[PDB]
């Protein structure tokens, strides 16, 4: 009765090896810098910090007089920005080209390329200094708006891409909102594009901007949609709401 | 009813009991009251059959049970996942819903089939109310049979169906046709003397359904309706509950394996779930997904169409079956119990043999006239044919010139109808022929004379002499014969011929045939000139010294195809026994005639007469045959029966009651036989119910025996049975071919889940997508396997052993699930990693990555390429994971469907394109495969999207590996079938 047992083993290990061969084939097949197909990257998505989610999407509601409601919001903003510090971001170089930056060749230890640099500095007030509540204690929160990285994706030589935030309706209800973004005009510089690899540029970080909300009334539920503005961006896809635009609910209480 | 002591009573006693008159009949008033009291003189059909409870049954048993449980589990899982909170659990609902839907729709398809077949059977039915000639208040009139009441006074004659159960009061040469109640193929004398105490055997009772042949009688109605011998015999058959069909029993065992495996996998991976760090709640909802994944969604639909296909092919040969399951039974069948009269025989007296020119001639007793007919060139033939054509009182009913000559309706009786149908066949146009020879004197069946004699003027005017024709019991013709036509001359009836006649009479009587003598005398136109007045009372014509013409003998001949059919079944290894109520001499006759008993076999009584030894000394083991009559069947206990039953292989039961017929089928089933009974009469209704398949004669069948039958031979062609075996044997082989295909795809569906469970990779295959596999793409290929031809000579194999040979055996599944399912899992997983590794995610990354993958908050997650996508963008990749795993199945299914063409043969031999219907189905399979992918809008509706053209090619080597690997299996099992390969690796 034992003889049958071996057979299933023989059979499986044959298939196992046959499969163990295809993995080894498939690993040597694929490039390590440029995406093999990247079929869902016709347009990129936009994340928001602090990322605090409700039942459906992003809802952020705190009380200015109550340090507890908004402490954890900055207590995620500060954590996130630890890599946007010169101490841990020195492993790359400063890029003031103000134009696209194409590296044909790899120049850094272990055959790597040069990355750009971006530190809290760029987000003037929304960097933790002089305000460690990042606008929140004032009732004027700063929200960081970073786009995802796609190898060799280009938004356009034309100008810099720029965020624009506003509400959904409520035209007559009150004033249209005013935000001051940092950097001013809310633009990501062109020299950060394109991405080339986790292995191609290990010490790399996404450029971002911040949105200091000025107009938002106290004690009122509002809704804001920080949508990127560029040519190679589409913020109109109904299947992916976080595609070149991010919405969030925000109520600031007093 | 009160039938026990009806006939034993006096007529003075009866008319007190039923307050009637034996002369004047039942008063009109009372006879009307009685009908209210007792109800109508008909039989209450099996009521209580609503249209909505016919459908409720269609969706129970076997797969029905499993699929309902599987569906219920899906809903409990939805509750547990709606307790802890799980989104797009729409999958749980769609699965549970598609389960219940397959079950329901299968149930409807079965409903029409059972409905449609019954209407087909209903149209081969007569709806003319039988009539009864009744006497009430001293007036005879025609009424409807159902209006008779216990106590009525009735009469009947040639051609009258017997209206009730009638105690005979006075009968004039009345014989009657008990072939439905008893087996009796010889007509039965009815008289008012008490022949027996059992109402069954006494000759003063006309039975409720029976048919008068000839003569006339009157009598009192004693039991009307369900209280008759017909009545209580079908009450019996209601009380018979029929056993579950063979095909159903295979499918129920099959489910004990699905269920058997479900649970072991559930338990082990529920153990793996707990052990790898899951909550009990989630370990258990996985456990549930595992058992549910073993249930095939489409197997129930794929199976019943296969049955519908063969039942359709069978319907086309006037073999209409009532339920779909019965299509298989004949192939499983190993014993056939069979009725004699009506089923085996035609139940219609035919002229079998004739003695003239000092030689016996054998006529063509086939109804299609396909047998061998006899020497009709003889001079004496033309003459003997004249005597039997003129001296015949009976007549065909008008306007039957279209209908075949044996099947015509004829007035009078069968002694005389057989002679009339014979003449129309041999001579042709008998009644018009005998108008050329006018009739001047006649003597019908007489008392003092005991013969039938009539005198006729010749046809042409050149011959003024008259011709006398006489027929009657053979010795009573010979005593009035001084001459004998022999071989072109007219010889004196000397002692040579007197001996020679007696030897032939006793020779044709030994076959138990009703034989009649015939003779003629030519009256001289000198003594008897044109217009000579003949006197019946006084003997002016001669009734002696006549010239003997010949003997003609008639019998109940077998149906044409029957002798052939029985043999073809025995070569299929199917034991044929004959259970009939007729007498043994007749029984053994037909059983020889057709094949039940083969040339050379003898019963213990035969050895005792050839060796001239008392029967006790004879070794029963030396008797290939045996007859057992019913009056001695009861004496043996069942341990005695099996002894004899397995001692003598060519068995015949004779003179057996309906209940005994039931006993025999029960005794055979009790020894593990798939037994089929084949029946016409109401003495088979009970026998036919208990049988695994009850076959009814479409035309000759009584209502009850059709109503208690699984199958019906619309044209009474018994050759249908032999095809029924072949088809039943075919689909059984073709079902396990087609089942083995459809259940391979379960494992490559579950491996994705198990891996998504254990390794926590992002979900490779979705529920919405397995449903398209099971319920859309693989049905047409599956059912096309019902089109395969027999690989071997199926009709020569023994009937499958129900104990060892099984539709789904332990090597059938273990081959399909774990071996080919593995090659399909590796094919699917190889295209899974390729899909993601080419799209940015390296395999090592996918290991454990799932939680972040499914996470609805991470909108920038990095691949192994560093890139960050959103949820929906990840979802769309997982849809490709679904979609590329889906086509990885399909490219193995095309390799798989072809693999199942032959279990033990090769495609280079048989043909890849052997049957059209599989190939047309494979083309269908890919067509929807390409429509599901490259149709616009697909990703939102169902989790399917346009794959890259190279991911189609990734699983194509594994399809070839499937091809090669089984091809070499089934190239090594047949070409070296010693022991090892056939045991573990044959299905
Ligand atoms: C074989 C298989 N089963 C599933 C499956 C899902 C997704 C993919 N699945 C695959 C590939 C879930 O959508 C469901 O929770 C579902 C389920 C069913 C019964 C009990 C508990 C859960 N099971
Ligand atoms: C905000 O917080 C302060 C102190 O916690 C409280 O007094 C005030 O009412 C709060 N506002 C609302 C709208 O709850
Ligand atoms: C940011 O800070 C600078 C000085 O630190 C100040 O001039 C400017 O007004 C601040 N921006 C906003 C929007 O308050
Ligand atoms: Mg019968
Ligand atoms: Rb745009
Ligand atoms: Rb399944
Ligand atoms: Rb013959
Ligand atoms: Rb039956």
């Amino acid at each position: 009765w034992v003889w049958i047992s071996l057979y299933y083993v023989a059979f499986y290990v044959v298939m196992s090896g046959i499969f163990a061969l295809c993995i080894y084939v498939l690993m040597r097949t694929i490039d390590p810098y440029t995406p093999d197909y990247q079929d869902q990257l016709k347009s990129p998505g936009v994340t928001l910090r602090p990322d605090v989610y409700g039942e459906k999407g992003l809802d952020i509601s705190y009380n200015v007089s109550d340090s507890t409601t908004w402490a954890g919001l900055a207590h995620t903003l500060h954590r996130f920005l630890a890599g946007y510090s010169p101490a841990a971001q020195e492993g790359s170089i400063n890029c003031t080209s103000e134009k696209y930056f194409f590296q044909e060749s790899f120049l850094a230890p272990n055959h790597t390329k040069f990355s750009c640099k971006f530190t809290a500095d760029m987000l003037q007030n929304c960097s933790g200094r002089p305000d460690p509540t990042f606008g929140f204690a004032e009732g004027k929160p700063c929200f960081i708006i970073k786009m995802n990285r796609i190898v060799k994706f280009l938004p356009g030589n034309s100008t810099a891409p720029r965020v624009d935030c506003a509400f959904l309706d409520q035209p007559r209800d009150g004033p249209p909102l005013q935000v001051e973004y940092f950097p001013a005009n809310g633009t990501y510089s062109l020299h950060y594009f394109p991405y080339y690899g986790k292995k191609a540029q290990p010490h790399y970080s996404n450029p971002l901007v911040a949105a200091k909300l000025l107009n938002v009334p106290r004690n009122r539920d509002v809704v804001i949609v920080c949508k990127i503005l560029a040519e190679h961006v589409s913020f109109d896809n109904p299947h992916d709401p976080y595609e070149g635009k991010v919405e969030f609910k925000l109520k600031i209480q007093k | 009813g009160m039938e026990i002591n009806d006939h034993q009573l006096s007529v003075a006693e009866l008319e007190q009991k039923y307050q009637t008159s034996a002369t004047k009949g039942l008063s009109a008033s009372l006879a009307a009251e009685l009908l209210l009291r007792d109800g109508p003189n008909a039989l209450r059909p099996p009521r209580g059959t609503p249209e909505y409870v016919k459908f409720a049954r269609q969706l129970a048993g076997g797969l029905q049970c499993l699929m309902w449980v599987a569906a219920a589990i899906c809903l409990i899982a939805f509750a547990i996942q709606a307790s802890e909170g799980d989104l797009t659990t729409d999958d749980n609902l769609y699965l549970a819903l598609a389960l219940i839907a397959v079950v329901v729709v299968t149930g409807c398809f079965g409903y029409y089939q059972e409905f449609k077949s019954t209407n087909i059977i209903a149209s081969f039915k007569n709806l003319v109310p039988q009539q009864a000639t009744v006497i009430r208040d001293g007036d005879k009139f025609q009424i409807n049979a159902d209006q008779l009441v216990v106590g009525d006074l009735v009469e009947m004659k040639g051609g009258d169906r017997v209206p009730a159960d009638i105690r005979i009061l006075q009968a004039q040469g009345c014989k009657v046709d008990n072939s439905s109640l008893t087996g009796e193929s010889e007509p039965q004398t009815r008289s008012p003397e008490c022949t027996h105490e059992s109402p069954l055997e006494t000759r003063n009772i006309a039975f409720f359904s029976t048919m008068c042949l000839e003569g006339t009688a009157q009598g009192l109605v004693v039991n009307t309706g369900d209280r008759t011998i017909i009545g209580r015999i079908a009450s019996l058959a209601s009380g018979v509950e029929n056993e579950k069909t063979p095909i159903a029993i295979e499918i129920e065992h099959f489910v004990d394996i699905i269920a058997g495996l479900a649970i072991l996998f559930g338990a082990t991976f529920f153990i793996v779930a707990m052990c790898i760090g899951y909550t009990f709640l989630r370990a258990m909802v996985f456990f549930m997904a595992i058992v549910v994944a073993y249930v095939p969604e489409g197997l129930l639909a794929t199976v019943t169409v296969c049955l519908s296909l063969t039942a359709k092919r069978l319907a086309s040969k006037n073999c209409v079956v009532k339920n779909l399951e019965a299509v298989e039974t004949l192939g499983s069948t190993s014993v056939i119990c069979s009725d004699k009269t009506g089923t085996l025989t035609q139940n219609r007296m035919t002229v079998s043999h004739l003695w003239f020119d000092n030689h016996i001639h054998s006529a063509d007793t086939t109804e299609d006239q396909s047998g061998q007919t006899f020497d009709q060139s003889s001079e004496t033939w033309r003459a003997l044919c004249r005597v039997l054509t003129l001296c015949n009182r009976a007549a065909f009913k008008s306007g039957q010139d279209a209908v075949p000559v044996p099947k015509r309706i004829v007035i009078g009786d069968a002694s005389e109808t057989a002679l009339l149908k014979f003449s129309e066949l041999t001579l042709g146009n008998a009644m018009g022929y005998r108008e050329r020879f006018p009739k001047v004197c006649e003597i019908p069946f007489n008392s003092t004379n005991k013969f039938q004699l009539s005198i006729h003027t010749l046809e042409d005017p050149r011959d003024p002499r008259h011709v006398l024709v006489m027929k009657g019991a053979p010795e009573r013709v010979l005593e009035r014969c001084s001459s004998i036509l022999i071989k072109g001359q007219e010889l004196p009836l000397d002692e040579q011929w007197r001996e020679a006649f007696q030897t032939a009479y006793l020779s044709l009587g030994g076959l138990g045939e009703r034989v009649l003598g015939f003779c003629q005398l030519y009256l001289s136109e000198k003594d008897y000139p044109p217009g000579y007045a003949f006197d019946v009372e006084a003997m002016n014509f001669p009734t002696s010294g006549l010239c003997f013409a010949g003997l003609v003998s008639m019998i109940d001949p077998p149906r044409a195809t029957v002798p052939d059919a029985v043999l073809k079944c025995r070569t299929a290894g199917i034991r044929v026994i004959m259970v009939t109520g007729d007498h043994p001499i007749t029984a053994k006759a037909i059983a020889a005639s057709v094949g039940i008993i083969s040339e050379g076999s003898e019963t213990v009584e035969d050895i005792a007469a050839r060796l001239r030894v008392p029967v006790d000394q004879v070794n029963r083991k030396d008797a290939r045959a045996c007859v057992i009559n019913g009056m001695q069947l009861k004496d043996m206990d069942p341990s005695e029966l099996v002894e004899a039953l397995r001692t003598h292989p060519e068995m015949v039961f004779a003179r057996t009651s309906p209940q005994q017929k039931l006993v025999i089928v029960e005794s055979c089933q009790r020894l593990g036989a798939i037994v089929a009974v084949t029946g016409d009469g109401v003495n088979d209704s009970p026998a036919l119910k208990k049988a695994d398949i009850g076959v009814a004669m479409g035309i000759a069948g009584s209502d009850a025996a059709k109503n208690a039958a699984d199958m019906i031979l619309l044209d009474d062609n018994f050759a249908s049975i032999v095809t029924g075996v072949e088809q039943g044997r075919l689909i059984f082989d073709n079902l396990k071919k087609s089942i083995a295909y459809t259940l391979t795809s379960n494992i490559p569906e579950l491996t994705p889940y198990l891996i998504y469970i254990t390794v926590s990779v992002p979900l490779p295959l979705g529920c919405i997508t397995i449903l398209f596999i099971e319920l859309c793409t693989d049905i047409f290929p599956s059912v096309s396997l019902a089109y395969e031809k027999a690989e071997s000579d199926i009709m020569h194999l023994r009937p499958r052993n129900p104990k060892r040979d099984r539709l789904v055996n332990e090597p059938l599944a273990a081959y399909s699930y774990f071996q080919i399912g593995a090659i399909q899992s590796f094919a699917g997983f190889t295209d899974y990693f390729t899909a993601m590794a080419q799209e940015g995610w390296f395999p090592l990354l996918c290991v454990g990555l799932r939680p972040q993958w499914e996470n609805h908050h991470l909108q920038d997650l990095q691949d192994s390429y560093g890139q960050e996508w959103t949820f929906g963008q990840r979802l769309y990749q997982q849809y490709t994971c679904y979609t590329v795993f889906f086509i990885s199945i399909e490219m193995c299914q095309i390799a798989d469907v072809l693999i199942r063409k032959t279990r033990r043969l090769s495609a280079f031999q048989q043909g890849f394109f052997r049957n059209r219907i599989l190939v047309i189905a494979i083309v269908f399979q890919v067509c929807i495969g390409c429509f599901l992918c490259y149709c616009p809008g697909m990703p939102n509706i169902f989790n399917f999207m346009p794959i890259r053209f190279q991911w189609w090619l990734v699983p194509m080597p594994f399809s070839l590996l499937i091809f090669v690997y089984d091809e070499i299996r089934k190239l090594g099992v047949r070409c070296c079938p010693g022991s090892w390969w056939d045991q573990e690796l044959y299905y």
